[PDB]
């Protein structure tokens, strides 16, 4: 009753116009400070008490990072684009021993996202709907999390069947690259604790601060 | 803790 | 164009009328068996070729089994209820070193499915999606399972609103379960790893082959 | 491989 699909494509636009891991993890970092920018956009996140503010980010983070790579590379060959303006190819990936995840990435998110042709709107409003995780442990009010979220799915299907109603499922489909991305997500951190374990790899303040306990 | 994070979001 | 509900429901109501780790492996070894025949009984899932059932059901057998068992102790205080008859309550599980993924479990799903009252027709279809999963690794034909789960969902959704008319967002709240019993699962295949790992905790063949490499 | 699933599925 106040999630309008048209501030969540506001807030996406507003935020976005040698080893591959090193090139990715400054990637990262960098839209590490961007996302608290895209957040602050999204209806309603910002009047959550500061506490489960953060709760929010630091559980959905990478989920919400990938999601936005993985449709900006949908234009590319076999590989991602950064937000530096770098391009990742799968063989450079491979070459640098994360060819597995890499792959999982192209072919569970990247291609899907552009055989279906996904749009800006329907991205965001999937990223809102990963932002406001109720199952995100020590938040204050999760019932209120749960409401934003169900405003979010109510407008996107709203949104899908007003503009592709010959496409009945598409509203199923997107939210049905979730898990995909949850799986992805959860095998990304691991590796970046493996990265930071390791010694090797340079890992700025931001990313560092995520990889703090808990 | 949390530093960077709370600092970005209070601003 | 050929996914009744109807056959769903009739899958599941036909294979259902000391150390708890140990206990929860027997049941799981248990199930393994009656999944199988669960599977079977899914429409078009026989039809599809021998090693894309197995692909299948290699990829989802832990999610589909939490899914079962977690839907079954809806009616349970602080607990789940095996299929052996046995109980593994909340102190239980805590006093075994497994309290935080049993915690996940009922929270995230158990507790989640008794508040909005999951009926046996929608849980049989949120398993019948998991098992057409398009992303399995290996799938000789991945277009033909992803036609599946789109029957599934879009006689799901039907379900839903004529069922539920009045819960509009009912359909996208069970979809939205996945990513929890996706980082669920993955959790307990961690945990079922270490087991194994270790050499402590009886293993029975059936389970011990789902654990085989891949 | 998986000897026991590929039984179960056959029969
Ligand atoms: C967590 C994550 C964030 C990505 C941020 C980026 C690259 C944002 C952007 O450029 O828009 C992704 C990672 C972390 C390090 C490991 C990794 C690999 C090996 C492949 C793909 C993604 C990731
Ligand atoms: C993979 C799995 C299967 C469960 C099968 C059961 C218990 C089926 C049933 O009883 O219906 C669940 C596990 C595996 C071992 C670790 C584990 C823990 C520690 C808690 C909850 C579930 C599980």
């Amino acid at each position: 009753e106040d999630m309008p699909v048209e501030r969540i494509l506001e807030a996406e636009l507003a935020v976005e116009p040698n080893d591959p891991v090193t090139n990715i993890c400054q990637a990262a970092d960098k839209q590490l400070f961007t996302l608290v920018e895209w957040a602050k956009r999204i209806p309603h996140f910002s009047e959550l008490p500061l506490d489960d503010q953060v709760i929010l980010l630091r559980a959905g983070w990478n989920e919400l990072l990938i999601a936005s790579f993985s449709h900006r590379s949908i234009a590319v060959k076999d590989g991602i684009l950064l937000a530096t303006g770098l391009h990742v190819h799968r063989n450079s990936a491979h070459s640098a021993g994360v060819g597995a995840i890499f792959d999982r990435v192209l072919t569970e998110l990247v291609s899907k996202m552009r055989d279906m042709q996904m749009d800006k709107t329907e991205l965001g409003c999937l990223r809102a709907i990963v932002l406001f995780n109720p199952d995100s442990k020590g938040l204050s009010n999760p019932a209120e999390v749960e409401a934003l979220r169900e405003k979010v799915y109510a407008s996107l299907e709203a949104y899908c069947k007003h503009k592709y109603p010959e496409q009945p499922g598409r509203f199923a489909k997107l939210l049905l690259r979730l898990p995909a991305l949850r799986s992805i997500g959860l095998k990304c951190l691991e590796h970046l604790f493996f990265f930071k374990l390791i010694g090797d790899t340079p890992i700025d303040t931001f990313l560092m601060e995520m990889l703090e306990a808990p | 803790k949390h530093k960077i994070l709370h600092r970005l979001l209070q601003d």
